[PDB]
């Protein structure tokens, strides 16, 4: 089923017991820290076998 | 309760995993910060079911 | 609520 990806993150929230208007009311620093944290991913396996 | 979703004419609150739209209104919904914070919002009604009662 | 619609 088709489903807006910030409307996907707002469910996922709510399953961790977190209310999802948290989600919305930071959704460009969540985008930040996911993408930064991938952004580190690519450092770390460039380090050493 | 679940997701809000329009017909192209009127909002609808339903439940995720079975279609069954139901009216918008104050004790299906709750309420967080103000209308310029959140991406994506959009402008309906929310029914009041008590006001309308009081007055009578 | 019924109770109190004395208002
Ligand atoms: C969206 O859903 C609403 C409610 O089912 C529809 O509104 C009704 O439309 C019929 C005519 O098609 C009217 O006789 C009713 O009085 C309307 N009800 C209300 C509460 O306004 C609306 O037609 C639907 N729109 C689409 C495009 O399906
Ligand atoms: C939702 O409704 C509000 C008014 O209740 C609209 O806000 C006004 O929008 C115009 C054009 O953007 C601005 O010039 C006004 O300054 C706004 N007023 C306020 C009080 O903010 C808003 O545009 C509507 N949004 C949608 C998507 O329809
Ligand atoms: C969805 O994409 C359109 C362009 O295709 C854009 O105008 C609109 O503002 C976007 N809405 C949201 C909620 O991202």
């Amino acid at each position: 089923l088709q489903i807006p990806f910030a409307m996907q993150m707002a469910y996922r929230f709510n399953g961790i017991g977190v209310t999802q208007n948290v989600l919305y009311e930071n959704q460009k620093l969540i985008a930040n820290q996911f993408n930064s944290a991938i952004g580190k991913i690519q450092d770390s396996l460039s380090s050493t076998a | 309760e679940g997701v809000f979703v329009s017909n192209g004419t009127h909002w609808f609150v339903t439940q995720r995993n079975f279609y069954e739209p139901q009216i918008i209104t104050t004790d299906n919904t709750f309420v967080s910060g103000n209308c310029d914070v959140v991406i994506g919002i959009v402008n309906n009604t929310v029914y009041d079911p008590l006001q309308p009662e009081l007055d009578s």
